[PDB]
Order: C-alpha cells, then sequence, then structure tokens
RNA sequence: CAGUAACGGCGAGUGAACAGGGAAGAGCCCAGCGCCGAAUCCCCGCCCCGCGGCGGGGCGCGGGAAAUGUGGCGUACGGAAG
RNA sequence: GGCGCGCCGGGCCCGGGUCUUCCCGGAGUCGGGUUGCUUGGGAAUGCAGCCCAAAGCGGGUGGUAAACUCCAUCUAAGGCU
RNA sequence: ACACGUGCGCGAGUCGGGGGCUACGAAAGCCGCCGUGGCGCAAUGAAGGUGAAGGCCGGCGCCGCCGGCCGAGGUGGGAUCC
C-alpha cells in the first residue's frame, strides 16, 4: 500500500530471480586472466602488432554518430584493389579485410587507399628463409629496429579541419535559415500531392 | 552500519515501532500498485494524474536516433569556441567574425535563449530556431546551414 | 542566391561525390541463364501443367483473367505472384494461339 | 575525508562470507497440525530416531536455517570519488611533517 | 548435366508422371516397416545438396512418421489446471515430423550420426523421409579431411540436440528483427541473461 | 540503450532491439554449373624400417566401392577456359 | 615437453593483372490460408500441424492490412570453425 | 528501486561504475581522442513539429522597414550593509 506523494514504480522482481543473480567477484581475477592471455599472445607474435591488423576508417551510421569515424570490421576489396593489394596476401601481412563493406562514395574510399599506402611504406616485412634474402621483404637494417606497436596500429583520431576567420559578406549575411529549412520541410512533404495535382491539370 | 539504525533502540519494546493494536500484519492493502482504481483511488488521484487509460499514437519500432537532435543556446555559445577567439575578434578591427560549427561540439540545432555578445559570429549548425537567427542577425552575422 | 546543405529537404544529407562500380556478384541471384531456361522448357513439355492451372487455362479461354486471377491468388498465395502465374498462363496460351491457326 | 576514504576503500578488500542456501531446509518437516499440544512448528517426518518429531524450520530452531541468511550479493565494495581520494592523500601527506 | 534435369522434375509434383510416381511410392512404403535401411537415395540429386557422397561408409534410412498434431497424453481428457492448459486435442508440437523422423533413425543407428533427411511422399496418415547417417568410424569418412568433423564426440546425437537442418528450424534463431528472442545461443541463452541482476561488486 | 519502444481485465505486471563504447577477433567448405581415359576410395595377402594415437613405402590382369557420380579445379567476395 | 639454423626422405611443381568470350546455385521448400502455442512484436515476432502450393530482370526483408509504383539491402530452403 | 533529510567532494557540470594500463594486493595508483554513456544543462505537443525580454529616438500627426545609443522587468514587505 502507498503511503504518500511518493514515485510509481514497478520492481521487476516477480519471477526466481535469486537463482540467476551473477555476482561480480570474478571481475578481479578476469581482469589478470584476460591480461595473462593478451601478453602470452604478444609475445607469441614478437616483432607483429600486439593490438593485430590494421582496421578502416569507418563513418557511424544512424544519424545520432555521423559526424563520428570508428575502426571498422576490415577494408573493403574495392579499398585493396585501388591500393594494388591482392585479398588473401591482405590477412598475411597484418591488413583486415571483409567482403561485405560497400562504398557509396569516393572520400570515404579515398580515405581506406591512403591509409594503405601509409602501411605498405610502414610495414617491416621478415624472410621466410631468414638467412637468404627475398625480394619484396624490407632491408637488414629495418629488421634490427623491429620492434612491437603497443596500441591499435595507425590509430583513428577523429579531426576537424581549421577554418578561418571570415569577413561575412553581404550575401551569406542575407540568407534566411529558418525560413529556408521551414520552406524545404513543406516542399519534402506535400510535393507528392502537388506532383499529383500538376499531372491532373 | 547496524549499530546507527532505529532496531537498536528498539529492543525490550514489545511490538518493535508497528502498533500494537493494528499489529505488523504482511500485505494488508494488497502486494505493490493493487487497488489503484478500487481501495488506493485517491493515492493514484492526489500525487499520479494521468497514471490510468491510453494517450496519442503507438509507434512500433521507436529508435533513439532518428528522434536525435540536441541543443545548444545563444547563452552558452560562446563556451563552445576558445576565450582566445571571442578576445582576436573583439580587438582585431578588419571585422572578420570566427565561425562556431555546433556540430562539432555535439549540438545539432541552436535555441535563442541568451544575451549574445555584440560581435559579429558565423554559426555552422544543422537547425535553426527563429529567435536564434534574429539575434545571430541582430548583433550582425551568418547563420550557416550544415548538413 | 546560396543554397547551403540541409540535413532536411527534398535534396538533403550531406554533399557526398558517389562512386558507379559493377554491382557484386550475389545481386543477379535467380536471374534467367539461357542454359537454366532450356532446363523448364525441356520439363515442362515431359511433365505439362498442374491441375490447379488447367482450370485456370480454361477460365482464361472465356476471358474471366479477373476470375482467373481471384482463383491463381487462392491457390498460389498472394496477388503479386498470381499476376505473374497469370501472365506465364496467357503467354504459352498465345503461344499455342499462333500454333492454334498456324 | 581521511576518516570516511580509509573506512570505505579498506571495505573493497574484503571477501565475501555467506551461509549456504540448504544450510537448514535440507529437512521433509510438516507442522504436526492445530491439536496434538505441541507449538505448531515445522516437526521432523515420524522416524525412530532422536530427529523425529523435534522441530526443524525456523530461527529459533535447534538445527534449523537463520534469520535472513547472510548472502554473497551482499554490498562488499564501497567506490569513492578519484578526487576525495587525491583529498584524503592531500591532508596525510600534509599531517605527516607536522 | 543430368541433376538439373531430376531438380525442376521434382519441382513438378503435381505433374501426371509425378502424381503416379509419389503415389505408387506412397503405396509401397506403407508395406515396407516403419523404420528400415533403403540400398540407395530414393533421390540421388536432393541427398547431393545435403552432403551424401555415394561413397563406402554413407548409410540412408527410410523412416515413416505417423502424421497430424500432438495431443496432451492427459488420462480422460482431464488436464487439473486453469482454463488456459484445459487445451488437448489442437496442440501442435515444437519441432518438425522430419526432426522427429531423424531422431528415430538416429536413435536406433546410434555408432552413425545423421547428416541430414528429405521427404520421399507423404499419405493421409504417413509422411516418409529418406535420412543421411554417416559411420563415424569407416575409414573412407574417418581419413577424409572434409568428412573428419563428423568424427568428434562433439557432434554425438546432431537429431537430439538440433543441430540437423530440420532440429534447427524449431530453434527459431538466424539474424535480425525476426530473430531476437534467440540472441545468444539459443531461446534458453537469451531467456538465461535478460533474467540476471548483473550485481556488480561496486554500485 | 532501458525499465526505454512495445505488450496488458492498457489492470496487476511484462519488456526487447539497433546505434554506440569495449573483451576477443578468423575465416571458410560442398552440392549445383562445367572440364580432366574414376584421374578417386576402403579391405585383404607378401616383405620392409617400424608405430602402448596401425602409419609411410614397395607388391601382385588380388577382391570391393563407384557413371543412381569418387577425386582435383571451383562457391556468390564471383568463377572456369583460351 | 616447448622452436629455428644444416644432412635429409617422400609428396607437391602451383602465382599475379588486363582484354575476351562461356557459366552462375539447394522445392512439398519459401510463400499463402487456417489452427494451436509462443513473443515486447501490436490486421498474427517466432514455432508447429493441416490445406493450397510458387518464381527466376527472381526471391526474402524494409516492425499498421491492402493495390500500384519507385529506391535501399541481402541471396533462404546444404556444411564447418 | 524511489522519496526526503543530513555529511563530504567537485561544480554547468559531474561520475569510471565497464574496460585498459602498471605476503598485505581480489587492494591501491593511473588513463581524458578510454567521458562512449548516465543523469544535469529545455520545455512542450497525440503528433508533424516548434522551442524561452525589449522600450523609445531619426530616416521612409503614421508604415513594414534603413537605422540609433541603451538595456533581463515592476511593486510591496525584507535579515544585513551604506
Amino acid at each position: 500500500a502507498p503511503s504518500r506523494n511518493g514515485m510509481i514504480l514497478k520492481p521487476h522482481f516477480h519471477k526466481d530471480w535469486q537463482r540467476r543473480v551473477a555476482t561480480w567477484f570474478n571481475q578481479p581475477a578476469r581482469k589478470i586472466r584476460r591480461r595473462k592471455a593478451r601478453q602470452a599472445r604478444a609475445r607469441r607474435i614478437a616483432p607483429r602488432p600486439a593490438a593485430g591488423p590494421i582496421r578502416p576508417i569507418v563513418r557511424c551510421p544512424t544519424v545520432r554518430y555521423h559526424t563520428k569515424v570508428r575502426a571498422g570490421r576490415g577494408f573493403s576489396l574495392e579499398e585493396l584493389r585501388v591500393a594494388g593489394i591482392h585479398k588473401k596476401v591482405a590477412r598475411t601481412i597484418g591488413i583486415s579485410v571483409d567482403p561485405r563493406r560497400r562504398n557509396k562514395s569516393t572520400e570515404s574510399l579515398q580515405a581506406n587507399v591512403q591509409r594503405l599506402k601509409e602501411y605498405r611504406s610502414k610495414l617491416v616485412l621478415f624472410p621466410r628463409k631468414p638467412s637468404a634474402p627475398k625480394k619484396g621483404d624490407s632491408s637488414a637494417e629495418e629488421l634490427k629496429l623491429a620492434t612491437q606497436l603497443t596500441g591499435p596500429v595507425m590509430p583513428i583520431r577523429n579531426v576537424f579541419k581549421k577554418e578561418k576567420a571570415r569577413v561575412i559578406t553581404e550575401e551569406e549575411k542575407n540568407f534566411k535559415a529558418f525560413a529556408s529549412l521551414r520552406m524545404a520541410r513543406a516542399n519534402a512533404r506535400l510535393f507528392g500531392i502537388r506532383a499529383k495535382r500538376a499531372k491532373e491539370a | 552500519p547496524s549499530r546507527l539504525r532505529k532496531t537498536r533502540k528498539l529492543r525490550g519494546h514489545v511490538s518493535h515501532g508497528h502498533g500494537r493494536i493494528g499489529k505488523h500484519r504482511k500485505h494488508p492493502g494488497g502486494r505493490g500498485n493493487a487497488g489503484g482504481m478500487h481501495h488506493h483511488r485517491i493515492n493514484f488521484d492526489k500525487y499520479h494524474p494521468g497514471y490510468f487509460g491510453k494517450v496519442g499514437m503507438r509507434h512500433y519500432h521507436l529508435k533513439r536516433n532518428q528522434s536525435f537532435c540536441p541543443t545548444v543556446n545563444l547563452d552558452k555559445l560562446w563556451t563552445l569556441v576558445s576565450e582566445q577567439t571571442r578576445v582576436n575578434a573583439a580587438k582585431n578591427k578588419t571585422g572578420a567574425a570566427p565561425i562556431i560549427d555546433v556540430v562539432r561540439s555535439g549540438y545539432y540545432k541552436v535555441l535563442g535563449k541568451g544575451k549574445l555578445p555584440k560581435q559579429p559570429v558565423i554559426v555552422k549548425a544543422k537547425f535553426f530556431s527563429r529567435r536564434a537567427e534574429e539575434k545571430i542577425k541582430g548583433v550582425g552575422g551568418a547563420c550557416v546551414l550544415v548538413a | 542566391a546560396l543554397r547551403y546543405p540541409m540535413a532536411v529537404g527534398l535534396n538533403k544529407g550531406h554533399k557526398v561525390t558517389k562512386n558507379v562500380s559493377k554491382p557484386r556478384h550475389s545481386r543477379r541471384r535467380g536471374r534467367l541463364t539461357k542454359h537454366t531456361k532450356f532446363v523448364r522448357d525441356m520439363i515442362r513439355e515431359v511433365c505439362g501443367f498442374a491441375p490447379y492451372e488447367r482450370r485456370a487455362m480454361e477460365l482464361l479461354k472465356v476471358s474471366k483473367d479477373k476470375r482467373a486471377l481471384k482463383f491463381i491468388k487462392k491457390r498460389v498465395g498472394t496477388h503479386i505472384r498470381a499476376k505473374r502465374k497469370r501472365e506465364e498462363l496467357s503467354s504459352v496460351l498465345a503461344a499455342m494461339r499462333k500454333a492454334a491457326a498456324k | 575525508i581521511v576518516n570516511f576514504v580509509h573506512t570505505n576503500l579498506r571495505k573493497n578488500n574484503r571477501q565475501p562470507y555467506a551461509v549456504s542456501e540448504l544450510a537448514g531446509h535440507q529437512t521433509s518437516a510438516e507442522s504436526w497440525g492445530t491439536g496434538r499440544a505441541v507449538a505448531r512448528i515445522p516437526r521432523v517426518r515420524g522416524g525412530g530416531t532422536h530427529r523425529s518429531g523435534q522441530g526443524a524450520f525456523g530461527n529459533m530452531c535447534r538445527g534449523g536455517r537463520m534469520f535472513a541468511p547472510t548472502k554473497t550479493w551482499r554490498r562488499w565494495h564501497r567506490r569513492v570519488n578519484t578526487t576525495q581520494k587525491r583529498y584524503a592523500i592531500c591532508s596525510a601527506l600534509a599531517a605527516s611533517a607536522l | 548435366g543430368a541433376y538439373k534435369y531430376i531438380q525442376e522434375l521434382w519441382r513438378k509434383k503435381q505433374s501426371d508422371v509425378m502424381r503416379f510416381l509419389l503415389r505408387v511410392r506412397c503405396w509401397q512404403y506403407r508395406q515396407l516397416s516403419a523404420l528400415h535401411r533403403a540400398p540407395r537415395p530414393t533421390r540421388p540429386d536432393k541427398a547431393r545438396r545435403l552432403g551424401y557422397k555415394a561413397k563406402q561408409g554413407y548409410v540412408i534410412y527410410r523412416i515413416r512418421v505417423r502424421r497430424g498434431g500432438r495431443k496432451r497424453p492427459v488420462p480422460k481428457g482431464a488436464t487439473y489446471g486453469k482454463p488456459v492448459h484445459h487445451g488437448v486435442n489442437q496442440l501442435k508440437f515444437a519441432r518438425s515430423l522430419q526432426s522427429v523422423a531423424e531422431e528415430r533413425a538416429g536413435r536406433h543407428c546410434g555408432a552413425l550420426r545423421v547428416l541430414n533427411s528429405y521427404w520421399v511422399g507423404e499419405d493421409s496418415t504417413y509422411k516418409f523421409f529418406e535420412v543421411i547417417l554417416i559411420d563415424p568410424f569407416h575409414k573412407a569418412i574417418r581419413r577424409n579431411p572434409d568428412t573428419q568433423w563428423i568424427t568428434k564426440p562433439v557432434h554425438k546425437h546432431r537429431e537430439m540436440r538440433g543441430l540437423t537442418s530440420a532440429g534447427r528450424k524449431s530453434r527459431g534463431l538466424g539474424k535480425g528483427h525476426k530473430f531476437h528472442h534467440t540472441i545468444g545461443g539459443s531461446r534458453r541463452a537469451a531467456w538465461r541473461r535478460r533474467n540476471t541482476l548483473q550485481l556488480h561488486r561496486y554500485r
């Protein structure tokens, strides 16, 4: 029975909820387990990056996040072809591939090609047969400076470009942002019936 | 801390501070929000008006991304661009207005609440209020729409 | 006159140039290859037409192609598959009507 | 701050203790009824041993469970503000010169 | 290619040719026992798709499942509960009759392992399914790198746990807006996580 | 996200998902369509190093599987051939 | 047990890019009706029974039923990890 | 879980709680392009949506509007201060 002025609430505790309580005393021991399983991974892949392969510059979808840039799944096949990268040689030298990623845009396509010119120029490749050099492999001294990269390889920072201070021209001053919004709202909406009553007459 | 609690002052006292006449019985008004229309009508009317009944249109697959439009006012608009710009654009004689990209700061609409200090601005915001435009134009600046 | 790029309107969204590549190989899945056309061309001559189509053939012949469409809809399910079916019953009947006189 | 930050951060190295769910509820008990001159407590089902008809469930019964058995999901740990943690050390270092 | 000609010939089951073949075989299959070994696949073509290679060690049974819905097994139709649970007649078993067929073949031959199954005829009383079985211990399977996955003890009774094709179609999993209730491993795994107090150490 | 959209004598109560931020991160194989003298596969006998996970090699107009389709190439990211 | 530099045994002798002609896919199954169960899923989210039962510029999806349009996105009814 | 009171810290912010980094210690310390995200800073409408001060003084006894300095009220009671 409710006492007085006080919030209405519906506690989700009507099931046998005590049997299925997940207590987090695993947590401090889990972080030890996940860390030892991360160092011993990195110690195996001895000169390779510890985060592993390079991820592409990728826009977030759905208009809340679409001004931000992530690390995606992997590079698209139209990003590997333009870079001169073979899709199955990509995985083996530490380049992320997914066959799924479309390309609706050229700038987001071209962003991930310049991304890969960096990597192949940054790539130190050790010969499979160590004591006999092969062609595509990097020089002897580049194998000797070879260290791991702790952190995501070519880390993705969202950068807005430097706009300067401008004297506002008599045209930009004169633009009516509110009415231009309110006009286009009606032109986006009512078009359907203005196309239909014009095809009529 | 159990020692600081009330149970520690109720040892010796028979009823334990829950009445001697009306005994502390388990659920004497029903479990939870029972009798909201019947025997708790007055509590649910006096403090929770509108609780019972329907209103308006159902919208089945509603995502909170399509309806995302967070607002900055013209009050705190000069906080988004550093103190170094505001003084330089005031001090300089050329009349070059510093560009305030509102989409960069995280907001998609500029509303016109505050009194904007009298130096020209350029606002690259996505949506605008009518009053928000008038103040930017009133001081003497541009309302740049952005996609 | 300046038209700024807007997040709403009849031509809205961000100013981005659009590349045009060859579409991915699964988009053309279930399009009619001539080799696979011949198999259905072969088997239709072997098997015949289903007993629901024999009623559907004999009602198109009296020019009841609505009563056919209402019938084919009931048998095959939707208004969309049935209209596609009826444009394939009449096509093989207009094929017979060439052979009917000649 | 020192006698608040110390008293909450020293709860964070505290291992859980609890009484088992089964502890007390491993009998097949039932109250004899309203008659029979005994106190309506869940007595143990009949036998030729000492337990047969004693009194099984309840906090007051010999054997049995405890009232409100201690749980593993007791809020053992107390998180403090990062700022207050520094404002304890700046208050601890400051008072160990004087 | 011969198989594509049999492929579309099995899609005209309504035809004069296949209203005879599915009718005279559906006669034939009732007179043989409820669960017996077929000497070959009735459909070579359909078994091709479902992974049956015609080498040594691949087994095909031809089992029948009595047709219709599952009625509630209660004495004299009395269900001792609320008017909701009174139902007995018009109830439907969660798994398909095809998956019921596989886990009778798979139950019988415990030494074998169910790969998949396919339809070969229905009556008013009996659906007939050829159930494809593989020897995990015949050295033609056991030494083939692309069929040695079945031989591991992880794939013991795929038919029972519902890891065969018809077995998976009642679990209600797959991707997207339709298959939310089986996000995670299964329906039970989804239910489990969603009904756990994640009582953290701190809060 | 979220006790949110939604369900419900719309009462009691029930109640996801996407995006996002992380842990890990790995990709793939057939059938079908086609080409290669079935080019494939299991088992027995004989000997040889040799194996408390019966395996590698030779050896037989020895048997069997298999054109009602075995092996290779090849699978939606396309693929084959010249 | 855990791994590379050389004696070495059998097996395997393999790739890339463009131009050019050929080829390209799983059916009592999707889908539809009706029924029962399930779901947050609401003119039916998922599952099953039964009846009807397709297509190949197709098919599914596009969270309010439908008809006509455009447009987007995957490629179901086979398998592994 | 909620409401209110009270104590502490910072304050248009604030909080790592999940994650990662480095005997007691499963502790503690740290990260800020780990501040996603939570609640707060904006309300309102079923919704599409919209979304929080102005007087006068000159040009065109008056006009939309070109201007123009100025400017978050008024009243009454108000602890303190002058």
